[PDB]
């Protein structure tokens, strides 16, 4: 492992200070169809015509990104997206932008989202949890090594591709910190105590998310959750949750020590790191080199038609890309 | 059943995340 870690952070440093820029151009792409919509950009399917690909791109409005003072979190997204590489990490394979938009090519993960077979199915087993959380725990452990926080998880950012295994999205809240920072943000069922109450914190809020993102893929529903968020923060900081009487007395301790609201001893910011985690009862039987190397047999296999079918995603209105005869916001976007 | 409850609440759908 130590081996592994030490040559991947030599690639992803001389990518994180050379970050490759304006790969392609928004006219070698054929939009497809909208796949999801969020307050200041879409991601649409879209065929490139060169190689015949299919990929998800992202597209962001720059006025609404500044409008919503998130500049510094878009440009921190692209630079460590183009510097990464793990099988459980979606590929960036193109970045440009243009008069009004930022514009990210990814490679595009037909399966859809977890969040999606895991509504439909209400619960997975606990060795299906299992498969899935390790995963994040490996990619986890790698984003951490490259001194990289996280900072969305959730079963609306992780696809399910052709072999089964998780391919993490969304970096919209990536950012590569030693030390603490402070910036609120995630999502209101997976926020940290320390989050809530504003109180600067470290890559413990990533190991927390995966407490939070375990025991909702295996009760089928979050340990918090109501339908304000007040509520749901003041269930969070509580220091009490419930488990579901089939929950197992391993996944319980695992989970216990997860969703530690006591940060100083909370598995995965202890001496031993992740090997708190990765050494737990309930991953006794986890071939943590099995499963980087994907050898290990997935639990479901998404289907498709074919390259393009996008029915494992939910249907959008699909709206009109424009892009004004002015550049918009050069200066606070220019390295990007 | 705790079941119940979360599919009756508001937050079963895709949740949004947060900043301001
Ligand atoms: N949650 C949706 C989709 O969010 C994202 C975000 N980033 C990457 C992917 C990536 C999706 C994907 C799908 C299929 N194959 C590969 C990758 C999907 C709406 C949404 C919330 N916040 C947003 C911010 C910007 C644009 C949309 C949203």
């Amino acid at each position: 492992v130590k081996e592994f870690l030490a040559k991947a952070k030599e690639d992803f440093l001389k990518k994180w200070e050379n970050p490759a820029q304006n790969t392609a151009h928004l006219d070698q792409f054929e939009r497809i169809k909208t796949l999801g919509t969020g307050s200041f950009g879409r991601v649409m399917l879209v065929k490139h015509m060169e190689t015949g690909n299919h990929y998800a791109m992202k597209i962001l409005d720059k006025q609404k990104v500044v409008k919503l003072k998130q500049i510094e979190h878009t440009l921190n997204e692209k630079r460590i997206l183009q510097a990464v590489n793990f099988p459980f990490l979606v590929k960036l394979e193109f970045s440009f932008k243009d008069n009004s938009n930022l514009y990210m090519v990814m490679e595009y993960v037909p399966g859809g989202e977890m969040f999606s077979h895991l509504r439909r199915i209400g619960r997975f087993s606990e060795p299906h949890a299992r498969f899935y959380a390790a995963q994040i725990v490996l990619t986890f452990e790698y984003l951490h090594s490259l001194d990289l926080i996280y900072r969305d998880l959730k079963p609306e950012n992780l696809l399910i591709d052709q072999q089964g295994y998780i391919q993490v999205t969304d970096f919209g809240f990536a950012k590569r910190v030693k030390g603490r920072t402070w910036t609120l943000c995630g999502t209101p069922e997976y926020l940290a105590p320390e989050i809530i109450l504003s109180k600067g914190y470290n890559k413990a809020v990533d190991w927390w998310a995966l407490g939070v993102l375990i025991y909702e893929m295996a009760a089928g529903y979050p340990p918090f959750f109501a339908d304000q968020p007040i509520q749901i923060y003041e269930k969070i900081v509580s220091g009490k949750v419930r488990f579901p009487s089939h929950f197992s007395s391993d996944l319980k301790d695992l989970l216990r020590n997860l969703l530690q609201v006591d940060l100083t001893k909370r598995f995965g910011n202890l001496k031993n790191g992740v090997n708190d985690i990765k050494n737990h009862k309930w991953f006794a039987t986890t071939d943590w080199i099995a499963i980087y190397q994907r050898k290990v047999e997935a639990p479901f296999i998404p289907k498709f038609k074919g390259p393009g079918d996008t029915s494992n995603f939910d249907d959008y209105e699909e709206e009109e890309i424009r892009v004004s005869i002015n550049e918009k916001c050069g200066k606070e976007f220019s390295e990007f | 059943t705790t079941y119940a409850d979360f599919i009756a609440s508001g937050r079963t759908g895709r949740r949004n995340a947060i900043h301001d």
